[PDB]
């Protein structure tokens, strides 16, 4: 059975409270909650390292999910807990997971629009990551050409990136950039060989 | 499930001052920790962004070589462990190792995890009494202020405190006999007293410390020091001819003030957001100040919620992040080829049925922000080094009134 009071204290970031409720060990640390938390997703969530720390020594299992398809590491990759994201994957989290959203985004894609420690991090467990599409046949390269810069596009491009991909729509990168009105992106892909 | 409520932008140099964009953008939905920004507006207006808490300690010797101390607060709102560190450093620079008895009145407040969790995203303790606020700072002056000190915490302190040009003690110490609570009214002061005073960092400071948190603590004080809600409601009223529809608050932080049955959370309209960007702009720059001394830099702050907003944000944009059960939100400012332009998004979430959809939500408005910066030509970089905020700072050091 889970636990109500340890999973609000795991997301709240209150580890004296944890301490006080794991330790005495009536609870099952993988036990889901009705929507499929665990402790380690809350504390993942919450972006409470001391907390994720607490956890792995108690050998939780990682790769439980949500009923959004997410692990721990997805929830600290989405809610920009950069730290705890590096913990769990020096912690072997698997990395080829899929984060919540119509998209079916990678988690790679996901870090790579933000944070480029972890999303090297990921790329250093699966290098063929850098590829992987989405649901809708897109990879991190599209997300960077409408939203982000020229420096995102060569970090890509430097970690492997194929420019001639298309989407399910047929787009390629380059289309997207036009499309989302980023020149920067744009210019730079056009010229990309 | 994850939809947009409502958002809307304006240039800062716009002439005609007309807020752009949806249909709902007059219409209020949960603000979550946007509030903060409102609150910020708020205390600049009262206090000013280089206003000091000046905490007083009222000395006296005694005849064993030790002192009597009163401390006649200043309701600073970022006074815990590491404010009473520097406190416990300069008392030892002044040859203060034993104190007789400790006093303080109603205005001091201490609370240990001011800047830490769970104080950082949780309910701030709200005191009905002033016996039961008292009752708490004896017991935390007793068991924290007044204990060894945490050798990990004072070094990580005391290294970051030399990296903004202030001295701290190697070791340490004070040992404290007696504390009680005296209340301001009833407080005489010695003749043979010395008044000495310890002030804050400055307001701008302390809030670039709550706005890069996103600190319920801080906030919730600030907007309690203030009036609380019913001064609120007047502020605001006064300022933007603003009424209940436009804007209602219930405190500083934007947190949850009644239950997961009956929720309670701050709300105001899209537009309104845009006016209080407009208003605090306006307020710190009278001063020489622009939003990235009060408020989060993406990618530059990164001890801050926004430290991982990459892409054309980083380093263009300033802004507060928010996140409740039903709503997740981002409002700020965007550095453009174009110039400086305001925006607030206010998204609709269900994260009590999916907790899966603040990390949705999020990427949703940062892709928002990045199509409205993609609009205007792309980034500019704001001239900005990342801060280093400190409860206080070179001018705090113990000094005679």
């Amino acid at each position: 059975k889970s636990s109500k009071a340890l999973n609000e204290a795991a997301e709240q970031g209150d580890l004296a409270k944890v301490k006080n409720l794991v330790q005495k060990n009536k609870i099952d640390l993988n036990a889901q909650d009705e929507t499929g938390m665990t402790p380690l997703m809350n504390a993942a969530m919450g972006g409470n390292l001391d907390i994720v720390k607490f956890l792995l020594s108690k050998k939780v299992n990682l790769e439980l999910k949500n009923n959004g398809g997410e692990t721990a590491l997805a929830f600290a990759v989405t809610n920009d807990a950069y730290d705890v994201a590096e913990e769990l994957i020096k912690a072997g989290a698997n990395v080829d997971i899929i984060v919540a959203g119509d998209e079916g985004d990678t988690l790679f894609m996901r870090a790579a629009q933000n944070n480029k420690k972890t999303a090297e991090s990921i790329l250093a467990k699966n290098k063929s990551l850098i590829n992987k599409a989405n649901t809708l046949g897109e990879t991190a390269l599209f997300a960077v050409a409408r939203y982000g810069t020229p420096a995102d596009i060569d970090f890509l491009i430097k970690k492997g990136a194929d420019l001639k991909l298309k989407n399910k729509k047929g787009q390629t990168a380059l289309d997207v950039a036009k499309e989302a009105s980023n020149q920067d992106t744009a210019k730079a892909l056009s010229k990309k060989k | 499930m994850v939809y947009l409520n409502s958002m809307c932008h304006m240039a800062a140099n716009s002439k005609t001052q007309q807020i752009q964009g949806d249909d709902n953008k007059d219409d209020k939905f949960p603000l979550a920790s946007i509030s903060k920004v409102v609150t910020t507006l708020w205390a600049v207006d009262r206090l000013g962004p280089d206003y000091r808490f000046k905490t007083k300690l009222h000395v006296t010797p005694t005849a064993n070589g030790s002192y009597d101390i009163h401390i006649e607060g200043s309701r600073d709102p970022l006074f815990g462990r590491n404010m009473s560190y520097f406190l416990i450093s300069e008392l030892n620079r002044m040859k203060i190792t034993k104190i007789e008895k400790l006093t303080f009145d109603e205005n001091f407040l201490l609370a240990w995890l001011a800047e830490e969790k769970p104080m950082i995203g949780g309910t701030t303790p709200k005191y009905d009494t002033v016996e039961q606020q008292a009752s708490i700072v004896r017991a935390t002056l007793t068991s924290s202020f007044a204990t060894a000190i945490s050798p990990g915490y004072y070094t990580i302190l005391k290294t970051k405190a030399a990296r903004i040009g202030v001295q701290m003690s190697n070791r340490p110490k004070i040992d404290v006999r007696t504390i009680s609570f005296v209340k301001k009214a009833e407080f005489q002061k010695n003749e043979k007293s010395t008044t000495m005073v310890l002030m804050s960092a400055p307001l701008k400071t302390i809030l670039k410390r709550m706005n890069n948190q996103s600190n319920n603590y801080i906030a919730d004080n600030l907007y309690w020091n203030l009036g609380g809600t019913e001064a609120f409601n007047a502020y605001i009223a006064g300022k933007m001819q603003a009424d209940t529809s436009d804007i209602e608050f219930h405190n500083g932080s934007g947190n949850n003030e009644g239950s997961v049955a009956k929720p309670v959370y701050n709300e105001a309209t899209c537009e309104m957001m845009i006016k209080v960007l407009y208003s605090l702009d306006k307020s710190l720059s009278a001063k020489g100040y622009d939003l990235s001394d009060v408020m989060a830099v993406a990618a530059k702050d990164k001890a801050s919620t926004v430290g991982s907003y990459g892409g054309v944000m980083a380093g263009s944009t300033t802004a507060k992040t928010g996140s409740v059960n039903k709503a997740k939100t981002l409002m700020g400012s965007v550095s453009t080829k174009n110039g400086e332009i305001y925006f607030a998004v206010l998204m609709h979430t269900d994260y009590d049925k999916s907790r899966s959809d603040w990390g949705v939500a999020s990427q949703q408005i940062k892709n928002k922000v990045s199509q409205l910066i993609n609009q205007n030509g792309g980034p500019k970089a704001i001239k900005y080094t990342e801060q280093l905020p400190l409860p206080f700072d070179k001018y705090s050091y113990l000094t005679k009134a």
